[PDB]
């Protein structure tokens, strides 16, 4: 019906600012340390 | 009467941290790279088999 040379236009539905837009194409119309390794009794004890 | 240390959260303890190494990093931080890192473990290799995906600061 609406097809045009070949076109398949047919599956179509038919039925502040104002522009205007067109239809069908809109556009403008933890671990804490212990005491080995921490630097004491490795200079001490005097037992 | 006791002095308790902590009562544990979850099993855990506590986490606490150097405060003069976080204002040394805070106050001399550049850039943010970031790793991106990928866990894989199967069983039928190393026993446990867990899969995960994380981000990590590599200036860090």
């Amino acid at each position: 019906x609406x097809x045009x040379x070949g076109r398949x236009x047919x599956x179509x539905p038919x039925x502040x600012x104002t522009x205007x837009v067109t239809x069908l194409x809109x556009x403008x119309x933890r671990x804490y340390l212990r005491f080995h390794x921490x630097x004491y009794x490795x200079x001490x004890x005097x037992x | 009467t006791r002095v308790i240390p902590q009562v544990e959260v979850g099993n855990r303890k506590h986490y606490l941290e150097d405060k003069l190494k976080v204002y040394k990093q805070a106050m001399n931080e550049t850039s943010e790279q970031l790793v991106p890192i990928r866990l894989e473990f199967d069983q039928d290799r190393d026993r446990f088999f867990l899969r995960d995906t994380l981000l990590w600061n590599k200036n860090d």
